[PDB]
RNA sequence: UAUUGUGUUAGCAUGGUUUCGAGAACA
């Protein structure tokens, strides 16, 4: 797990590094966020994402972690490319270069409650 | 200073009638098959290697 | 890297003067000979006319490119065919060091 | 616990003596080589004999009953060194082939059809990639009443189309193209032999 | 060291290695081809299915003893050696 | 832990017996039609012991990546969990395997 | 009524495999799982004995063409390089020699292929945390 | 184109993969 202090430069290391992403989305979406989930996820399989992924009907966040310059296509795809209405984009915390990897594949998490209990809640 | 190949002579010609498979040919084999031996002979790090 | 027949240098120099530029010779020669060695009419047609001086013209053509068919160092294959060999020496070189990511 | 509690070699008595001297019953691994001609002739000759002897079975006497009836019909090998030419060769020998590519064999057209396989690299053979057929329009094709009638006649209406006028001829009776693309050929000029008459 | 390969076209066959047994580095198949060859039989235009059948019978008869040649049919090992002969001319 | 090496199984008693049935029948083959075209001819039925041991129907159903002789399908060859394993793996993605549809 | 949402059901339950346009699949597979080991195993050591010996490796090779073709048509001068060992590996999957003038191994005159030093996009991509079975040569322990 | 023993005590209470039975996923 040697950092980047051993000899990383411009001639061919430049894009031989890891991180992690630095999303956080907020605003309506159509129907429950659904639309949304699909786009991500097809696009995601290309990149080759690492991490997950949480959409909402107004709620979207997640932490995805892969490539230093793959991570820097998905910037601008989720801040100017979407096709439904962005209200703003906020910053949580981002990190550039680090060894090895947390997660392995690519998922979202969805609501799988009972729905029996929705009515109580 | 820097240039290896001095030109290139890419030309469309065929080849020659005769094969290089004559008596002359083969009696020449015996005596490059010598020298691979002897030099074998002089074990430094090339035995193991080949074998 | 004590010798200098591995160390990085050497690897590119033999990796573009013997398969790219030796595929474009092949591949002008290839074109030139059909110039200036025509046929009577189209390929198809000539086989089933077994006529003299097309059987002839079509053998005399086989051997010119086939002399005149450079040895690739990299490639061991030995591809006949002038496009395929175009066609596999861009991959062996942009898989060398050309892509960034995955 | 079980399965486990070994047993002494009891297999030590003087009287024993035809034991562990010669190797044991044909095995099923040796049984790799084929039959000679001479053993299957042999138990042909006794299996007949046993079953005549008074082994008789209900299911037994219902086929020779059936075999009777096909006598009667005429439909039986059975008579109250030769050297014979073969059907395939009789045709070889009859058969007025072309002189050069520039001479004309039939006098009407005809259409050939065959499928070929191309893909990458498989390691087995693909099947069903063999076959041939030929067509042609029996109106184009003139020709008296009576021979008409019999062209179809021949083949039968499972090779005739009675809406377009088509008569298909398929082929197939060999696993390589080269070698059923020749059959056809030479049926197909044996069949005009016999329909002009 | 090792022996040259002069095929039909090419400059390369598998097929002469296996069978002389020099690149399998097979004991039993190399001590197989010296025995075929004298008797002169075209080993080098065999199946693979026969080559095995054969050598499997040479070992067996050697380790054991030539005390067993039993076969089914009462079969005897010089048979299939002269069967194979006809088939295989020098 | 770590799963197994799924282009080598294992060691196993009767599933090599089964190969060898196999190759006994083939040789074999031409001999059953000679026993029944004999029959025939003459109009009268009769047992075949010699076909017991070098019979077709001796040979059943195994399955290569396993040794049980049963649950094993003529498309995929394999046992419930062979089949489970190779295609976890990343293997069937080639041959076109979506495994999305139920 | 939707019709190409239901396309492919009678060729799935009213239709026999010897009596349809469906391909085998385990016959290609067969041969090509058992050849990825094979690279994999004797991959890395064909690398290491070549690298073994740094100098007086291109001695062996030059002496060798003096007795196949006699004259040393690549001779070139002490200033020059020769030629690269490049690790290759024989060819186990036994392909038909098909007439597909566009196929990639159709025109091979040689029993050897180049082997890829490095691969950023492995082919037995797994679907989770499960790893590749007989890729652990060092036995596990447990605490006990 | 076959080739490195054991279809045997010992899995709920130390086990890798898979899975049945009960419970949960919200700001």
């Amino acid at each position: 797990t040697a950092p980047r202090v051993v000899r990383d430069r411009d001639e061919t290391n430049f894009h031989e590094m890891l991180g992690k992403f630095r999303f956080d989305l907020q605003g309506s979406f159509k129907e429950n966020g659904d639309m949304l989930r699909d786009s991500l996820l097809q696009v995601g399989r290309d990149l080759f994402l690492v991490g997950w992924v949480k959409c909402r009907s107004r709620f979207a966040t997640g932490h995805i972690q892969g490539d230093v310059h793959a991570l820097s296509y998905m910037r601008r795809y989720l801040e100017k490319h979407v096709d439904e209405s962005v209200s703003s984009v906020r910053f949580y915390e981002e990190n550039f270069g680090m060894p090895l990897l947390e997660y392995e594949r690519l998922s979202a998490v969805n609501d799988f409650r009972a729905p029996g209990k929705k009515q109580q809640h | 200073i820097q240039q290896p190949v001095v030109l290139r002579v890419d030309i469309g010609l065929g080849d020659r009638e005769p094969v290089q498979d004559t008596t002359a040919f083969r009696k020449k084999q015996e005596q490059s098959r010598r020298t691979l031996q002897a030099a074998l002979d002089h074990d430094e790090r090339l035995a193991r290697y080949h074998g | 890297y004590i010798t200098s027949a591995n160390f990085s240098e050497p690897v590119e120099l033999l990796s573009l003067a013997e398969d790219l530029h030796k595929a474009e010779i092949y591949t002008q020669t290839t074109e030139k000979l059909e110039k200036q060695w025509p046929a009577a009419g189209g390929v198809a047609k000539g086989i089933q006319g077994d006529q003299f001086f097309d059987v002839m013209a079509a053998a005399v053509r086989e051997d010119l490119q086939d002399q005149s068919r450079p040895v690739l160092v990299n490639e061991l294959t030995d591809h006949e065919n002038p496009y395929c060999m175009k066609r596999e020496a861009l991959r062996r070189l942009v898989l060398h060091a050309c892509t960034r990511n995955c | 616990k079980k399965k486990r509690g070994k047993k002494e070699k009891v297999i030590l008595n003087a009287e024993q003596v035809a034991t562990k001297t010669r190797l044991p019953p044909i095995r099923l691994e040796d049984r790799i080589t084929p039959e000679p001609p001479a053993t299957v002739a042999r138990n042909i000759r006794s299996q007949i004999s046993r079953a005549v002897a008074g082994w008789k079975t209900k299911r037994m006497f219902t086929y020779r009953n059936k075999y009777r009836l096909r006598r009667l019909v005429g439909m039986t090998h059975d008579i109250d060194g030769r050297t014979f030419v073969t059907p395939l060769t009789k045709l070889q020998h009859q058969a007025a082939l072309p002189r050069s590519p520039l001479h004309a064999r039939f006098d009407f057209p005809h259409t050939v059809h065959y499928d070929v396989f191309w893909g990458p690299p498989q390691v087995e053979e693909e099947p069903n990639k063999s076959g041939c057929w030929v067509s042609f329009r029996v109106a184009d094709l003139k020709l008296s009443d009576s021979q008409e009638q019999r062209l179809l006649d021949i083949l039968g209406p499972e090779r005739y189309d009675e809406q377009t006028g088509v008569v298909c001829l398929e082929a197939d009776v060999f696993p390589q193209l080269n070698h059923n693309a020749a059959y056809l050929g030479d049926i197909l000029q044996q069949l005009m032999r016999e329909v002009k008459k | 060291p090792e022996a040259p390969q002069p095929p039909a076209g090419l400059h390369w066959s598998w097929w002469e290695l296996y069978v002389k047994g020099v690149n399998p580095e097979y004991p039993p198949r190399q001590r197989m081809f010296a025995f075929l060859t004298a008797q002169g039989v075209d080993v080098l235009e065999m199946e693979i299915r026969e080559i095995e059948d054969v050598t499997r019978w040479l070992e067996m008869s050697n380790v054991y003893g030539e005390k067993f040649p039993r076969f089914p049919y009462d079969v005897t090992f010089q048979d299939k050696i002269e069967a194979l002969k006809e088939k295989y001319p020098l | 832990l770590n799963p197994p090496p799924i282009a080598f199984p294992s060691f196993n008693r009767r599933c090599q017996k089964d190969w060898l049935a196999r190759r006994a029948f083939a040789e074999n083959e031409v001999n059953g039609r000679i026993y029944k075209n004999v029959y025939q001819n003459l109009g009268f039925k009769g047992p075949i012991p010699i076909l017991n041991k070098v019979g077709q129907y001796r040979i059943r159903m195994r399955c290569i990546s396993g040794g049980y002789s049963r649950g094993i399908f003529r498309f995929t060859r394999m046992a419930r969990m062979g089949m489970l394993q190779l295609a976890r793996e990343g293997w069937l993605k080639k041959y076109g395997y979506r495994p999305g549809l139920f | 009524a939707f019709r190409y949402r239901r396309e492919g059901q009678f060729t799935k339950f009213r239709v026999h495999f010897d009596r349809s346009g469906f391909r085998p699949y385990i016959d290609e597979l067969k041969w090509e799982i058992m050849d990825w080991h094979y690279k994999r195993a004797m991959g890395p050591q064909m690398k290491k004995t070549l690298m073994s010996y740094q100098e007086g490796s291109e001695k062996l090779q030059y002496m060798h063409d003096l007795i196949a073709l006699g004259t040393a048509k690549a001779k070139f001068p002490h200033a020059t390089k020769r030629f690269f060992f490049v690790p290759a590996l024989p060819v186990t999957i036994p392909y038909r020699r098909s007439s597909n003038p566009f196929c990639l191994l159709s025109a091979n005159k040689t029993g050897w292929l180049q082997w890829s030093p490095k691969q950023r996009v492995p082919f037995p991509q797994p679907l989770g945390k499960r790893k590749v079975g007989g890729t652990d040569p060092q036995p596990p322990v447990f605490p006990k």
